[PDB]
Parts: C-alpha cells; structure tokens; sequence
C-alpha cells in the first residue's frame, strides 16, 4: 500500500507512513527488477 | 535457549558471545537490558518468554610455556593463566 | 593492611598476581 | 567512544555493512582505539 499506491503525494507535501509490529522481508523489494535506484546509507541491503 | 555453555546470542539486534545464566539482578517492569560498566551488555531479558538473563564474558586468558633450558632437557609444562582447571579441555 | 583499601573483570584486561605473596613478604 | 564511526561496537558495524563499506568504519574504530591504548601504555611506562 506504500509502493503500489494509486496516487502519490507531491514532494512539497510528502506523506509519512509508520510500519510497526510485523515481520519485514525486504528481500522482496530489492529482488524485484522494478526499481531504478536502491541505495542504502549506514546499512547494507543484503543483510537487512 | 541453552544456558551453561558459551554461545553466540542475538537478542533483538544485540549480538555477543558469552555464557548465559539466571540473573540475580532484578529489572524494573520494562527495562530491556542492563550494562554494568562501559556499555558492555552484561544482561538482557528474553524477548520470547520474559526471563532475565545474566551474561558473563567468554572465559579467556594467556597461555605460557614453562620450560627448563632446551640445552638440558626437552620435557615441557604449560600454564593457563586465568582459568579454572575444569574448563581448560576446550582450548 | 586493614587501612589501605584496594581491577574489575573485563575483556582484554588481565591482572597477573605478584611473585611474592603478602604472607611471605 | 565512536571515534566518528557509525556505532561504538565492532559487532554492530560488521552486521550492518558490506566489506568495502564496513572496512572504512572498522578502520575509524581501530585507529582511535589504538591511539587510546598507546597513550595508556606510555602513561604506564612513565608511572612505572
Ligand atoms: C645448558 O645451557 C644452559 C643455558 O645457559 C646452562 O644454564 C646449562 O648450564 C648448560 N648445561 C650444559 C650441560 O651445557
Ligand atoms: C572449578 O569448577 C568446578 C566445577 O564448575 C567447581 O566445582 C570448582 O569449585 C571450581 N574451582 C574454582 C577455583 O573456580
């Protein structure tokens, strides 16, 4: 519901969604060949 | 969970190696983990159940070799500097 | 001895014992 | 003391980062810790 939202907010009115109390499998994100940019800072995607 | 052997542990992103034992120290209702001195995680409460764990660092020390002159004899004895004798056989 | 008051357990750090114990000094 | 690293424990850095990215932070920690140990040993030599 965050990545596949039908409408996106303008960058000057950026939204914010809090995620908690769940198991996160981020491998689903960067394994998908659908993102032109996937850059991390202070953490590594392979070990997330 | 195992207790009386040195083990690798990862508690909710807290990684370390040591021996885990039932803690005499008593936590306040929802303190998470103690650090007795110098930000060493000396204890942690389990996330799955709610027991309190006391952590003692992995037993370690210096090994030294006692020897008479190799001129005179070849027999040699070895001394482990800081360990109880019952737990040396591992290393 | 009873007047003078006198390293905590930690990683890396270690304290050797003195060669002559107090009982023999 | 973090010495300007991401965190103050080797385990956090080596669990958060990949080898080219982790190496610089580990070096940042190593240089500071080595300097502190050198100062301590020089002080001990003078006091001895
Ligand atoms: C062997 O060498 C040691 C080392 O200096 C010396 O103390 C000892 O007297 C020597 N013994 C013989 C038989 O050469
Ligand atoms: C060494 O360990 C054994 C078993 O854990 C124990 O019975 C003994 O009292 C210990 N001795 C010392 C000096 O720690």
């Amino acid at each position: 519901e965050v990545f596949n939202a039908t409408r996106f907010a303008s960058v000057y009115a950026w939204n914010r969604k809090r995620i908690s109390n769940c198991v996160a499998d981020y491998s689903v994100l960067y394994n998908s060949a659908s993102f032109s940019t996937f850059k991390c800072y202070g953490v590594s995607p392979t070990k997330l | 969970l195992v207790k009386n052997k040195c083990v690798n542990f990862n508690f909710n992103g807290l990684t370390g190696t040591g021996v885990l034992t039932e803690s005499n120290k008593k936590f306040l209702p929802f303190q998470q983990f103690g650090r007795d001195i110098a930000d060493t995680t000396d204890a942690v409460r389990d996330p799955q159940t709610l027991e309190i764990l006391d952590i003692t660092p992995c037993s370690f020390g210096g090994v030294s070799v006692i020897t008479p002159g190799t001129n005179t004899s070849n027999q040699v004895a070895v001394l482990y500097q800081d360990v109880n004798c019952t737990e040396v056989p591992v290393a | 001895f009873n007047k003078v008051t006198l390293a905590q357990k930690f990683n890396g750090l270690t304290v050797l014992p003195p060669l002559l114990t107090d009982e023999m000094i | 003391s973090n010495f300007g690293a991401i965190s103050s424990v080797l385990n956090d850095i080596l669990s958060r980062l990949d080898p080219p990215e982790a190496e610089v932070q580990i070096d940042r920690l190593i240089t500071g810790r080595l300097q502190s140990l050198q100062t301590y040993v020089t002080q001990q030599l003078i006091r001895a």
